[PDB]
């Protein structure tokens, strides 16, 4: 019943004081885009940076299987928007946070479905 | 003057017409560096200015465009240029990349190994190459036309570039090839493009625009590289990152360029005119299939 848990390992390494994964590929963009979390072209808004998706995927970057049973990557070949305040560790951010299935924003960093 | 606000500088036509001899390249701003926007890699900037420059040419841009990108791995194991190409190309553009060493990419398919191990039966609408071996930087031995990957690249163009397709091939003072310059005259137009962010380098991208399958003009590639170095040596380019801040017109305009399947007989002057104007691509539109040759060996004794 053994599989390696890469997500936990990274989370624990960050808590031990480890340096975040680097060389996530930051894109040049207008920073007037939609703000959505994962998109086919950079969509950073004023408070976000856009990155090449593969370079922000723990599984891509560590040469290990994706958690999906099909192994499909939700980041590869797309662009992820990271809050500028969290751009020092994009891989950390994508790992820890979850995209709203409804509006397409990061839960807690854009999604307001839960209002009114 | 205004060059600083461009993405870069193309070799002016009068320099192409010269017959200079090859000199060592001596750039006055060698060593100087452009001021990149906060946190932006040199290679993202460089590919961005290249794509900005390509937006000014007559690129064919069909539906279900096919682009292949050689030398796309970096020393950090990711593919910055590929990320820029994919941002630039229309959504859904088939994008394949390759490099000698393993790397993580946003390309639809990635092939690792020497470029000569790469085979496809499909034609391509756009070939991009950043292949470069830095050992070919020795200033203590003659600067001869180089082979290796450039020989593969010349063959890949003649064999696998659709008519009306375009190319951008990275060269430097010592990383260059005479036949590739010659092949530039098999396009409707060509240039050597220096990005403003890397203007302190002898790097340029040899750009062939709208491939015609045949010589339109005759180019001696040894002479032309000498003309290129002559241009570089006498036209200092001011390092600039200015164009990187205005991304509003960056996306490649999806032209819906027409695709036809034709034989070598059916290529008349009307066709050639449309090829030359970026309004036609000639290739099949089958499914795209690539493969990587694998050497098989058993070392146990
Ligand atoms: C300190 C800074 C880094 C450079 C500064 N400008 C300089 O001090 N130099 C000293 C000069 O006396 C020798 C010369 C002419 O070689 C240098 N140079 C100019 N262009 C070059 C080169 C070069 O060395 N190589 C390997 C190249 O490829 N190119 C294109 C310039
Ligand atoms: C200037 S770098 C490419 C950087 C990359 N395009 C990026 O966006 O960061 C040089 C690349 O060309 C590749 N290269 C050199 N010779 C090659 C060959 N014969 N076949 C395949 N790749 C080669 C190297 O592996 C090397 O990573
Ligand atoms: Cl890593
Ligand atoms: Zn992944
Ligand atoms: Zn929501």
């Amino acid at each position: 019943a053994f599989a390696v848990d890469a997500a936990k390992a990274y989370k624990d390494y960050l808590a031990s004081g480890g340096q975040p994964i680097t060389n996530c590929v930051k894109m040049l963009c207008t920073h007037t885009g939609t703000g959505q979390a994962i998109t086919v072209t950079p969509e950073a808004n004023m408070d976000q940076e856009s990155f090449g998706g593969a370079s922000c995927c723990l599984y891509c970057r560590c040469h290990i299987d994706h958690p999906n049973p099909k192994g499909f990557c939700d980041l590869k070949g797309k662009y992820v928007q990271i809050p500028t305040t969290c751009a020092n560790d994009p891989v950390g951010f994508t790992l820890k946070n979850t995209v709203c299935t409804v509006c397409g924003m990061w839960k807690g960093y854009g999604c307001s479905c839960d209002q009114l | 003057s205004s060059q600083a606000w461009q993405p870069g500088v193309a070799m002016p036509n009068l320099y192409k017409m010269q017959r200079m001899l090859l000199e060592k390249c001596d750039l006055q701003n060698y060593g100087d560096s452009a001021t990149l926007p906060k946190g932006i890699m040199m290679n993202v900037a460089k590919y961005t200015q290249l794509c900005q420059y390509l937006n000014t040419l007559t690129l064919a841009v069909p539906y279900n465009m096919r682009v292949i990108h050689f030398g796309a791995g970096s020393d950090k194991g990711v593919a910055p240029g590929t990320a820029v190409l994919r941002q630039w190309l229309p959504t859904g553009t088939l994008l394949v990349d390759s490099d000698l060493n393993d790397f993580v990419s946003d390309a639809d398919s990635t092939l690792i190994g020497d470029c000569a191990t790469v085979h496809t039966a499909n034609k391509w609408d756009l070939i991009i190459s950043d292949m470069y071996d830095p050992k070919t930087k020795n200033v203590t031995k003659e600067n001869d036309s180089k082979e290796g990957f450039f020989t593969y690249i010349c063959g890949f163009i003649q064999q696998k570039l659709a008519l009306g397709g375009s190319v951008a091939i990275k060269i430097t003072e010592h990383s260059w090839n005479a036949d590739l310059y010659k092949l530039m005259g098999h396009f409707a137009w060509w240039t050597a493009f220096v990005t403003n962010v890397n203007a302190s380098s002898s790097e340029a991208f040899l750009i062939g625009c709208n491939y015609l399958g045949k010589p339109r003009e005759q180019i001696d590639g040894y002479v032309m590289h000498a003309n290129y170095i002559f241009w570089r040596n006498t036209n200092p380019i001011q390092l600039s990152s200015y164009s990187l801040f205005d991304m509003s017109k960056f996306p490649l305009k999806l032209r819906g360029t027409a695709v036809m399947s034709l034989k070598e007989g059916q290529i008349n002057d009307m066709i050639l005119s449309l090829l030359s104007k970026g309004r036609l691509i000639i290739r099949e539109n089958n499914r795209v299939v690539i493969s990587s040759d694998v050497l098989v060996n058993n070392e146990n004794l």
